């Protein structure tokens, strides 16, 4: 039982993105991002856990970063290297007792 | 138990989407 919140819309010529988390922080086992270009299947982008792990999808090395603020029950992912295709519907979930966890998401832009 | 039934929750939202289309 977890809940999920995010952020990061609009276009800049800087560059911005993130999400957040809700419940019982630092049960932060596999806590992973997802992304869905519309009319396509699901997709996982970046994975970060409690143990300072850092691994990404084959497309966002250089393009992205994972961050983990244990204080205000949140995990961060900050976009870099503007390129529009990253426009999509998003999600930012985690795993706890192995239960399928999911949220809502956000969008990305051009120019 | 609870983990199974939460998987079940999300998975019937999937079910309801499919049933809507069909």
């Amino acid at each position: 039982e977890v809940q999920l919140q995010e952020s990061g819309g609009g276009l800049v010529y800087s560059l911005r993105l993130s999400c957040a988390s809700s419940r019982s922080i630092d049960g932060i086992n596999i806590m992973r991002w997802y992304r869905q270009a519309p009319g396509k299947q699901r997709g996982m982008v970046a994975v970060v856990t409690g143990w300072g792990s850092t691994n990404y999808v084959d497309s966002v090395k250089g393009r992205f970063i994972i961050s983990r603020d244990s204080a205000k029950d949140t995990v961060y992912l900050q976009m870099n290297n503007l390129k529009p295709e990253d426009t999509a519907v998003y999600s930012c979930n985690a795993i706890y007792r192995g239960s399928e966890y999911w949220g809502q998401g956000t969008q990305v832009t051009v120019s | 138990q609870i983990e199974s039934t939460q998987a079940i929750g999300q998975r019937y939202e999937t079910i309801h989407g499919g049933l809507d289309s069909i």
